């Protein structure tokens, strides 16, 4: 029961809300234990550059797919 | 002891004085109307005698003279209805030709164009076709002419104002005591045979010597304006024995115990007249007869103020058992003293009756011309439906009252009432087990067949045609009924109704009952309305059972039956009251009452109404239900989407009013989830800002205008949401039945 | 006179009440004698007992009612779904055992109705569910195999 | 608990006074024949632990993976058989 | 007489005799100027 | 686990400590107002967040406010 | 499509594979009690 | 010169029949609450859980989970039947702590000799801006 | 000129690599 590894309060909930608040804040880093401004903006450049990988990833598929069941060529 | 008539003179004056004073019955609403709730409290109180005063004897005298206000308000009704049948109606033209002319008892006002719903019914009439059965109920009766509707309108007339004199009279001159009240024994041997038997006993008299004649002329074929008048056949042995020959003998073989003799005009036939399609009145007189006589025989089981008769309370205490320890005991106590207790009671049996009455009526045409009436039957269905539904939740919500105010743990001590709410939790676990084994085995029934052919698969369905799920019991049950003459009720000619089996009755080529086979889609839709019937008792019943305490709240009870909540604490108890149980059995009942009338209707339209060509019959779906019911699809498309074009459609027609009310409907339901998911916090922040635009122009209320209350705001939405949707399904069934009926 | 509804171990204030179906001797017996309910007996062959009958009684279901049911080869597919499903069952076991035992506390004792100590069951333990479920494996893959087995065997069938 | 007479709640018993009872375990040792516990025992030797019981799960996982790339075929599955001609579509389309 | 005629000047009986007043007034003059479109003076 | 606090604009009427369903508010001495107490939380742990205490508050406004923080067994009402 | 059968294996390998263990370690990480 | 009254194990308990909304097994792995009273009669009282009890001539013990539940059945006696009680929690391992009348005298009077525990020296609309405690685990309300 | 199967487990190969740098990139974001 200590999941909510960025939330300590949440993490002595002894409920299953643990777990669904435990997923509903992750991304609120502002409100985390032990938060300060530099690891904020830290964590946030790192998280643009995945959210980046993900577009990228998201459309080397579109292009893979259509390259290998698609019909571009016809 | 000794019952008697107590009553008390003079106890309230008439005047006006009170109705200048609005909030006089609440000593809450004294200070005023500072804030709009005010008025919202004034009416959401206004029938809670329970508050307005602690004692029984006022509120019972309250309820009184109520019901005598309801009686008259009824009979004010029953005056508007007859007096259109008589002034507005083409009822007469009707009786010359009732398979072709369509009944109408309503004309509109030529103002905005409206005159188009004056429909062509015909007879040479213009007006709104009307589906409430009152041109057959009146030719059952043997109306015949229209100066006897006038009369029986004038007469309701006369009727109201006695009810309403009689209410005034009993509340302001002589206002019965407490002790007159609490007298379920006499109570309940004058309701039983004083006027269950005494108006069953009246109406059967009323068939021999009114409707037997009339209608059996009507029947052979006479005008009727030249069949004799009702005096002429109720005063005249002759001619009534010219068409019944048992009553040249008179009234001998009744005293002589030779009833054998009125085996004429006493039958017990069964089935329908073919003529008509209706029941054989014969039947009817027969049948309201032996009731009337039961019920009489009845009327004398309690005791009065004579040695004989049995008491109530000795009964009750008399049946306790091993397992339920002191057993009935208190509830004598209980229904003779608490109002709501026997509310609830009533209003489930009443709704149980209402609901038993739509099937019967559907099932046996009790009215000539009625089974032929397609709008007339899926009408009167529905709408005692409806009815039955709201009354069986009524029932759960005044359960509950009773439970939260007149309950008392000191009269109720180890009986049934401490017994059962001393293991509420068992019930209500069971309750909701059962509940998600319904709603699993009913409805993922229906989603499998549907991903079954979307996915190209339909031998992996449900169905007739791939896994069959027969229902043996009922198909069993229904040939069991159809095999009852000559045999289990050798002295039937013929079954109870035709849908159990045998021939096709059909009237004026079209088909009035038929034998209605039972298959998957029938096992499908039965267990479904078993879910839904189960989820809404299950929430009734949880409400009903922790209205005083529960796990979460153990003092309930103290906060009242109608509260928002106990605040955001130990993670929300929001509508946790039991006001809020019956708000949401509601929607749970609209629900399940929904199914049944869309089953009942796909099921007449595709294997009973139709039309009869010597070839067969013609279904007016064509029996679609039989391949499509099994899936959601079938439903939404040959159902919903398919019988949707007569409403759709029906613009620049008569039927256009069904369109319109169909679109308004569609509003007023959406309407309702503004009220559904909003909160108070958030229109009283915006009610602030417009206040302060009033204030920046002087023009700011001094009735502080305030939000609904939440109580208030889950009713509107509620009460808006059944409203959208009976309305809709009431224009749609109309426009579509009056459209291919 | 006789109130066969009587509060659970003569306490009335515990969420609990002996009726005709909780406290029958018949039915007190035969739930008292099945594998769950053996604190002197291996968890391991309790738990093969337990995945014997589960495994043997879900093949049936897929038998006549699988995608493939109207096909000759009907059992031996429906024999490789039971397997399935028990490997599936085997990993929720684990699972659950993982999660539950994982840490120690000083709990309260255990007593029977009549008021003798008896201790803890060793199938709440983190290696006694360990065995459990190593046991329910082996049973419930057996119990599968001879679902298949019947399908050839039993001359009625 | 002490429940001699009406006496529910007892700090000397208090495991009795929370309802901790089996209610229905009984403790018995002898039942399985030794022959029959010793063959399953043995059977399931070295499966007792977290690692090696998962493997066994693996090999479930394994199936899957086999069954889509063969087992699926062999029991010709719809998606793994042939197809039948095709439509135009609405207009000049393919 | 005095208290009937403070109860007709309540909010409802007045609300609900003021609407029928103008619904009276609006349908008359839809009988006597029916399709009435635009202001045609 | 809640957060409850008690600001000088209370009268020291005690409704808030009489509608407390949990024992967790009491009246202490003060000399702030004419009653000369005011109200106190000392048992916040059994604090379940009804918010009782701010319906029977008559200050404008509220002299005492709940905050609801972390859930506990005890803040959620949890009898199982 | 070249290599047919890569669908047949990578289809059951994202849709029973991969969630079934990725549930398994969700919830033996959510209640861990030391992390 | 209050001191806490010990909790009596050899007080008997209310008639009761029995219900199914009583302890579950939070109380065997957690904790309860205990409720003593002393009763002038034998009367038929509500309980809490459901049903209705028999509170003896003398004094009552009775077991309930939550906190609660014990001061809502203290709340009915105190108004229907003027009798004073006492809660006392316990634990499994076999502790018991007193706790509603803690100082003997009830809360809602004032006793002189209390913790004045959580009780800001300001009004409501005088608290910290949020903006200005940003990135500290605590609310306006705490400073 | 379809693509072969040589260029689909290259591409599915590059696919595994670019998911150990993502789930490398997920470790350092958990710290
Ligand atoms: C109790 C139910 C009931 C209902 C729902 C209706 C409904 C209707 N009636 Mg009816 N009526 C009823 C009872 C009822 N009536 C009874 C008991 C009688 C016998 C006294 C009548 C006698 C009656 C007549 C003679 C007429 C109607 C008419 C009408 C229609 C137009 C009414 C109107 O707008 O007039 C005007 C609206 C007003 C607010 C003014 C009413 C002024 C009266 C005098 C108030 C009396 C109190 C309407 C559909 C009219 C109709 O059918 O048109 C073809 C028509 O002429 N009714
Ligand atoms: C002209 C005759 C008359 C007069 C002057 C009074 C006068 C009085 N009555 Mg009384 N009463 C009368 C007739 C009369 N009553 C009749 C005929 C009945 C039988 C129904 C009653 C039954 C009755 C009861 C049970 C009670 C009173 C009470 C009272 C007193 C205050 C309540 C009040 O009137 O508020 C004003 C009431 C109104 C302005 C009208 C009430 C609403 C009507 C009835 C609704 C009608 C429904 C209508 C069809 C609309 C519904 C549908 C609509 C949406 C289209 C008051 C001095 C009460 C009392 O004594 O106070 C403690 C009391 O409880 N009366
Ligand atoms: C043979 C005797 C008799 C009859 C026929 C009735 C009939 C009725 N009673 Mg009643 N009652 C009786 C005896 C009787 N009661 C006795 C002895 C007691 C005391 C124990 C009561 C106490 C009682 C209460 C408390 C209530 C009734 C109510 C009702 C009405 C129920 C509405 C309904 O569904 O019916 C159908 C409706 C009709 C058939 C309308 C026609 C009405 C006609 C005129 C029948 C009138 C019968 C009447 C008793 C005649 C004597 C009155 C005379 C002095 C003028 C109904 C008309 C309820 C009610 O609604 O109040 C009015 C109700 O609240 N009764
Ligand atoms: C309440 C229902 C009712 C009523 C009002 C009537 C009324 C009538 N019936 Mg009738 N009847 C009924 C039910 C009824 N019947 C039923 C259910 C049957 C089936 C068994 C019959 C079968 C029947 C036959 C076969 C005949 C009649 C006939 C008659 C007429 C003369 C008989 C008579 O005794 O005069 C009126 C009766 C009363 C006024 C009843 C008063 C009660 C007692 C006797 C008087 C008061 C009590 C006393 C003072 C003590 C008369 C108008 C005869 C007739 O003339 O045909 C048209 C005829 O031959 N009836
Ligand atoms: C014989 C039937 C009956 C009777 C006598 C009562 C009597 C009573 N009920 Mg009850 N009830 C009933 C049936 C009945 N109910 C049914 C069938 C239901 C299920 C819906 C309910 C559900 C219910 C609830 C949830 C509550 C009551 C309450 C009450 C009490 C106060 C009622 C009041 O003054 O509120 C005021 C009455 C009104 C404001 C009338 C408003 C009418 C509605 C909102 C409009 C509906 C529109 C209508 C269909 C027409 C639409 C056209 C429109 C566009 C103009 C009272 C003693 C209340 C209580 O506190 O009990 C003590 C309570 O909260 N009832
Ligand atoms: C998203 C991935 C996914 C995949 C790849 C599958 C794949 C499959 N599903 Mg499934 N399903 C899924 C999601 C998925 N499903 C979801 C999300 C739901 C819930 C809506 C369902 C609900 C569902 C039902 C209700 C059923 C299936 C069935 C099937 C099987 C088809 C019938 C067949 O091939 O004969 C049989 C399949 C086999 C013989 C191979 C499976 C056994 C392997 C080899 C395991 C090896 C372990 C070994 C014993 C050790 C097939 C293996 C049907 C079935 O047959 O059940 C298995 C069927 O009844 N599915
Ligand atoms: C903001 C919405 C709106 C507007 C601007 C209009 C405007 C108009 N409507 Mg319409 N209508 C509406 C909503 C609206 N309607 C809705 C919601 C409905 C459904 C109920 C209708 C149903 C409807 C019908 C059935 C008819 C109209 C008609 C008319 C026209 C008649 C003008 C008139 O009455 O003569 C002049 C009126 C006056 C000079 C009176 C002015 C003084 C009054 C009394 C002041 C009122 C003070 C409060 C007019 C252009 C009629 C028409 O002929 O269409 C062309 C007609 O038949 N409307
Ligand atoms: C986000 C882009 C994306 C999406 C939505 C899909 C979607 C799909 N792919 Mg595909 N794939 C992708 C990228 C993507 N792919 C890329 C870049 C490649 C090149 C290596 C492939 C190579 C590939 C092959 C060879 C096959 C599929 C197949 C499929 C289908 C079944 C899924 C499967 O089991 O295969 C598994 C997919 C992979 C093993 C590689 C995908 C890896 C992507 C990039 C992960 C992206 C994660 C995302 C950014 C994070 C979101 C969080 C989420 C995981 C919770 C499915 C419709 C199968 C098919 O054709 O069905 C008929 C098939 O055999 N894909
Ligand atoms: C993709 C990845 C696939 C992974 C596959 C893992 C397979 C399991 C594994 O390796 O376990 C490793 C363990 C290690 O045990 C160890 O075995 C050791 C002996 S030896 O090393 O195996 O010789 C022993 O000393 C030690 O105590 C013990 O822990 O070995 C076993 O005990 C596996 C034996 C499995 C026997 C049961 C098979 C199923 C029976 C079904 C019954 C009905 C069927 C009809
Ligand atoms: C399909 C049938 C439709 C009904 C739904 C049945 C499901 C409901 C199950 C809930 C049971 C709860 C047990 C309460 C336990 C309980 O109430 O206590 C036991 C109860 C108490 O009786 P006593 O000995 O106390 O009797 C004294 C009484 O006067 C006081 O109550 O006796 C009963 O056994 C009632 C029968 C319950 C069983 C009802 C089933 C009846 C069978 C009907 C079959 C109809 C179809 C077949 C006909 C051929
Ligand atoms: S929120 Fe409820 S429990 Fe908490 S202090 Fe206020 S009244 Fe007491
Ligand atoms: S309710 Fe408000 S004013 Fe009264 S004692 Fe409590 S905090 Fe003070």
């Amino acid at each position: 029961k200590l999941f909510p590894k960025f939330s300590q309060a949440l993490a002595q909930d002894p409920t299953t809300r643990r777990i669904w608040f435990g997923i509903a804040t992750a991304h609120d880093f502002e409100s985390h234990d032990g938060m300060t401004e530099e690891r904020l903006y830290q964590k946030i450049f790192a998280s643009h550059f995945g959210q980046l990988a993900i577009i990228f990833l998201w459309t080397s598929g579109n292009l893979f797919h259509v390259a290998w069941q698609g019909n571009f060529e016809q | 002891k000794k019952v008697k008539i107590v009553v008390d003179r003079n106890p309230v004056a008439t005047n006006f004085e009170k109705w200048a004073k609005p909030g006089h019955f609440s000593r809450t609403l004294s200070k005023g109307p500072t804030t709009t709730t005010w008025i919202w409290n004034l009416h959401a109180d206004a029938h809670d005698f329970d508050t307005q005063t602690s004692d029984l004897e006022e509120i019972s005298r309250k309820v009184f003279s109520a019901h005598f206000g309801q009686l008259g308000i009824i009979f004010i009704w029953l005056s508007g209805m007859y007096f259109h049948g008589a002034r507005f109606s083409n009822y007469e033209a009707w009786l010359t030709d009732p398979t072709h002319i369509k009944p109408s008892a309503q004309v509109v006002w030529p103002i905005v164009g409206q005159e188009i719903l004056n429909a062509d019914v015909g007879g040479g009439f213009q007006g709104l076709q009307i589906t409430s059965g009152f041109f057959q109920l009146w030719r059952a009766a043997g109306i015949t002419s229209e100066l006897q509707l006038y009369t029986t309108a004038i007469g309701a007339l006369v009727m109201a104002a006695a009810m309403f004199f009689a209410g005034w009279f009993h509340y302001h001159k002589a206002a019965p005591k407490l002790e007159w009240f609490q007298n379920v024994e006499s109570m309940l041997n004058h309701h039983l045979g004083g006027l269950l038997g005494l108006g069953s006993l009246a109406w059967a008299g009323h068939q021999i010597h009114v409707s037997l004649p009339i209608n059996k002329l009507l029947d052979a074929g006479v005008d009727p304006k030249e069949i004799p008048l009702p005096h002429e056949f109720t005063l005249n042995p002759e001619l009534m024995a010219q068409l019944y020959p048992s009553f040249s003998k008179g009234l001998a073989p009744f005293f002589t115990l030779d009833w054998a003799q009125y085996s004429d005009f006493l039958t017990f036939q069964g089935g329908l007249n073919p003529v008509t399609g209706g029941l054989w009145l014969t039947d009817t007189v027969h049948h309201h007869l032996a009731i009337a006589v039961l019920f009489l025989i009845a009327g004398h089981q309690y005791r009065t103020n004579w040695g004989i008769g049995s008491s109530l309370k000795e009964i009750l205490e008399a049946h306790k058992g091993p397992f339920t320890g002191e057993g009935h005991k208190g509830l004598y106590e209980i229904l003779t003293t608490s109002w709501h207790a026997q509310l609830a009671i009533n209003l489930a049996l009443f709704g149980s009756l209402s609901i038993i009455v739509a099937h019967h009526m559907y099932a046996m045409p009790p009215y000539p011309y009625l089974a032929t009436d397609y709008g007339t039957q899926l009408s009167l269905f529905t709408h005692h439906m409806w009815i039955g539904g709201f009354c069986i939740v009524g029932a759960g919500a005044h359960a509950a009252i009773f439970m939260v105010r007149d309950y008392d743990p000191t009269n109720n001590y180890n009986n049934l009432l401490d017994r059962v709410l001393r293991h509420r939790d068992a019930i209500i676990s069971h309750l909701n087990w059962v509940c998600i084994f319904l709603g699993f085995h009913s409805f993922g029934l229906y989603i499998h067949n549907d991903t079954m052919s979307a996915l190209g698969r339909p031998q992996d369905m449900f169905s007739d045609t791939a896994i069959q799920l027969q229902p043996v019991f009922a198909q069993w049950v229904q040939n069991t009924h159809f095999l009852a003459p000559g045999f289990t009720a050798p002295n039937a000619l013929a079954s109870t109704s035709p849908s159990w089996g045998g021939d096709v009755v059909a009237v004026g080529g079209k088909v009035a009952m038929m034998p209605i086979s039972l298959g998957t889609a029938d096992f499908l839709v039965h267990h479904i309305h078993a879910f839904t019937i189960h989820v809404t008792v299950l929430i009734l019943l949880k409400g009903v059972l922790y209205a005083r305490s529960s796990r979460l709240i153990p003092d309930k009870a103290n906060l009242g039956f109608r509260f928002p909540c106990d605040g955001p604490g130990r993670g929300g108890t929001c509508q946790v009251s039991a006001w809020d149980h019956v708000f949401l059995g509601l929607f749970w009942m609209y629900n399940s009452i929904s199914i049944v009338i869309f089953h009942f209707s796909w099921k007449m339209q595709s294997d009973v109404w139709g039309t009869v060509s010597a070839n067969g019959v013609s279904h007016i779906t064509g029996g679609n239900f039989a391949q499509s019911a099994n899936t959601i699809n079938g439903w939404l498309r040959d159902f919903l989407w398919a019988q949707s074009s007569q409403v759709i459609q029906s613009y620049g027609s008569a039927l256009s009013a069904y369109g319109l009310i169909f679109l308004g409907a569609h509003f007023v339901w959406a309407f309702s989830l503004m009220f559904l998911f909003s909160g108070r916090g958030y229109w009283q922040e915006l009610i602030e800002s417009i206040v302060w635009a009033h204030n920046k122009l002087k023009v700011a209320p001094a009735i502080q205008p305030r939000a609904l209350s939440i109580t208030q705001g889950r009713a509107v939405g509620v009460a808006h949401y059944l409203l959208g949707g009976i309305a809709t399904t009431w224009s749609f069934f109309l426009a579509r039945i009056l459209a291919v009926g | 006179k006789v109130q066969v509804v009587q509060p659970v171990n003569g306490d009335p204030f515990i969420g609990m009440l002996e009726t005709p179906v909780t406290s029958s001797p018949a039915i007190a017996w035969y739930l008292s004698n099945l594998p769950a309910y053996r604190t002197g007996v291996s968890p391991l062959l309790r738990g093969v007992e337990i995945g014997l009958a589960h495994g043997y009684l879900l093949v049936g279901p897929f038998i006549k009612l699988g995608p493939l049911r109207d096909v000759e080869n009907v059992a031996e597919i429906v024999g490789c779904i039971n397997g399935a499903a028990t490997v599936l069952i085997l990993t929720l076991c684990l699972a659950y055992g993982a999660v539950t035992f994982q840490g120690e506390g000083p709990q309260v004792g255990v007593k029977t109705l009549s008021g003798r100590s008896i201790p803890r069951d060793p199938l709440q333990s983190a290696d006694g569910w360990n065995k459990f479920t190593a046991g329910f494996a082996v049973g419930g893959l057996s119990g599968a195999a001879w679902g298949y087995l019947c399908t050839q065997i039993l001359p009625y069938y | 608990k002490y429940g001699e007479e009406s006496r529910y709640f007892d700090l000397k018993d208090l495991e009795n006074t929370v309802g901790s009872w089996d209610m229905y375990g009984q403790e018995d040792k002898s039942r399985y024949n030794g022959l029959q516990s010793e063959f399953f025992e043995r059977a399931a030797n070295g499966l007792s632990r977290r690692e090696y019981i998962l493997g066994l799960v693996a090999i479930g996982g394994a199936g899957i993976l086999a069954w889509g790339g063969k087992g699926a075929a062999d029991v010709r599955l719809p998606t793994v058989g042939p197809q039948q001609p095709a439509q135009v579509g609405p207009r000049g389309r393919l | 007489m005095k208290d009937f005629t403070t109860y007709l000047s309540t909010a409802p009986v007045l609300t609900l005799l003021s609407v029928t007043v103008v619904a009276g007034l609006l349908i008359e003059i839809n009988r006597f100027f029916p399709d009435a479109l635009i202001a045609a003076f | 686990s809640h957060t409850v606090k008690i600001y000088d604009t209370c009268i020291g009427c005690t409704q808030c400590v009489r509608a407390c369903p949990t024992d967790v508010l009491e009246m202490v001495p003060w000399d702030g107002c004419k009653a000369n107490q005011i109200a106190s939380a000392p048992r916040t742990e059994d604090c379940v967040g009804c918010k009782r205490c701010e319906s029977a508050c008559p200050t404008d406004f509220l002299s005492v406010r709940v905050y609801l923080g972390s859930e506990t067994t005890r803040s959620m009402g949890l009898a199982y | 499509m070249s290599a047919q059968f890569l669908p047949s294996i990578l289809v059951p390998l994202v849709g029973l594979v991969f969630p079934a263990v990725a549930m398994a370690s969700m919830f033996l990480y959510i209640e861990k009690e030391e992390i | 010169a209050f001191t806490p009254p010990t909790l009596q194990s050899d007080t008997p308990s209310p008639i009761f029949g029995g219900s199914t909304g009583g302890l579950l097994s939070q109380a065997q792995v957690e904790e309860f609450h205990v409720i003593t009273w002393e009763s002038k009669k034998e009367q038929i009282f509500e309980m809490p859980t459901g049903g209705a009890a028999i509170m003896r001539q003398g004094p009552n013990l009775l077991k309930l989970a939550r906190k609660e539940q014990c001061l809502a059945l203290l709340t009915q006696l105190r108004t229907k039947f003027k009798i004073d009680g006492y809660i006392y929690r316990v634990f499994p391992n076999g502790e018991v702590q007193y706790l509603h009348p803690k100082d003997g005298v009830y809360p809602e009077k004032v006793n002189a000799g209390r913790s004045g525990d959580n009780t800001n020296m300001r009004r409501i609309g005088q608290n910290k801006e949020p903006v200005q405690i940003k990135f500290s685990g605590k609310i306006p309300a705490e400073f | 000129m379809p693509i072969a199967d040589y260029q689909v487990f290259t591409a599915l190969f590059l696919a595994l690599a670019t998911g150990i740098f993502a789930v490398r990139l997920g470790v350092a974001l958990y710290k």
